[PDB]
């Protein structure tokens, strides 16, 4: 009944996704747990002020898809819970779409982006979770459409959260 | 460099790459 379009936590971390800026900024993270590969995309400059960190997915080829349904799992660190610790850190980020007839390549465009929504924890991890060596995943899940172009780029924007991506699912109901 | 802070406890696992 779902058709996946996008998905994250599967892809064994070779689908491309540009982050602007540069390598500071939103970091592709790899390991192997229960010998099984694991990825995050993960940023937490929560230190210094002005953070516009994005990163962009693959181009999406959309087919048939006319509404998508995007589900993220991802974690956010308490903004007290920084040793020292600044008035620059947040507890949110933003989740963009671009659709385009066109692959941009290269060039990230921020400006044709479209703001779906600011995404909130319903899990703060705090300083004891560190203790349990256990983790506060949040689900949360948005809807874009009619979708009427040939594909579509998902953007995150961190403005200075301590924020991991587990997993990011895009996918349409065929009935 | 990167000398930020763990994002979440899966941190505590060693062998991350960047
Ligand atoms: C700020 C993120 C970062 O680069 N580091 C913290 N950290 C983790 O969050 C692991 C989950 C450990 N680091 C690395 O693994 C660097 C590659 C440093």
């Amino acid at each position: 009944k779902e058709v996946v379009l996008l998905d994250f936590a599967a892809a064994g971390g070779e689908l491309g996704w540009l982050t602007h800026p540069y390598g500071k900024g939103w970091d592709l993270m790899q390991n192997i747990m229960n010998d099984m590969p694991i990825y995050m995309y993960s940023v937490c400059n929560v230190m210094s002020g002005d953070q516009d960190n994005w990163l962009r997915t693959n181009w999406v080829y959309r087919g048939e898809a006319e509404r998508i349904f995007i589900e993220l799992k991802f974690t956010v660190r308490d903004c007290n819970s920084f040793p020292g610790g600044a008035s620059s850190c947040k507890e949110t980020f933003n989740l963009y779409y671009a659709e385009s007839d066109l692959d941009y390549g290269t060039n990230f465009q921020k400006r044709l982006f479209t703001k779906i929504d600011t995404i909130a924890p319903d899990e703060i991890t705090v300083s004891s979770d560190f203790e349990a060596r256990h983790v506060k995943l949040n689900v949360e899940e948005r809807s874009v459409g009619p979708l009427t172009r040939k594909g579509f780029y998902l953007a995150f924007q961190d403005i200075g959260a301590c924020v991991a991506l587990l997993s990011v699912r895009v996918y349409y109901k065929k009935c | 460099a990167r000398d930020c802070p763990l994002v979440n406890p899966l941190c505590l696992h060693p062998g991350w790459t960047c």
